[PDB]
């Protein structure tokens, strides 16, 4: 049994929350944003995130290890849909290209 | 949620 996002709230539920915020935010993007299953590294409670369209991923990763205080020595990886993005992408970019059928960007991190 |  998995312990995800998507295993805590249905289909129906979870856009429901895509569109409410594509509703009252203009400019956000929806991001979830999860432990990678096998990863080491601290995993976060917190998993939801609004983030500007210019966004960049090198920035979400530089949020996530503060969040998760990172040695910056040790390294961290974001992931969407088994592809490592590079660092100047920005998440508007990968929405388009990503968005989950439910309203949500879907990303994983790990070492 | 957290807006970054």
């Amino acid at each position: 049994m998995k312990s995800t996002f998507k295993s805590e709230y249905p289909f129906e539920k979870r856009k429901a929350e895509s569109e409410r915020i594509a509703d009252r935010f203009k400019n956000r993007i929806p991001v979830i944003c999860e432990k990678a299953e096998k990863s080491d590294i601290p995993e976060i409670d917190k998993r939801k995130y609004l983030v500007p369209a210019d966004l960049t991923v090198g920035q979400f990763v530089y949020v996530i290890r503060k969040r998760i205080m990172l040695p910056p020595e040790k390294a961290i990886f974001i992931f969407v849909n088994d592809t490592l993005p590079p660092t100047a992408a920005l998440m508007s970019a990968i929405y388009q290209e990503h968005k989950d059928k439910d309203g949500f960007l879907y990303v994983t991190y790990s070492g | 949620w957290e807006e970054l």
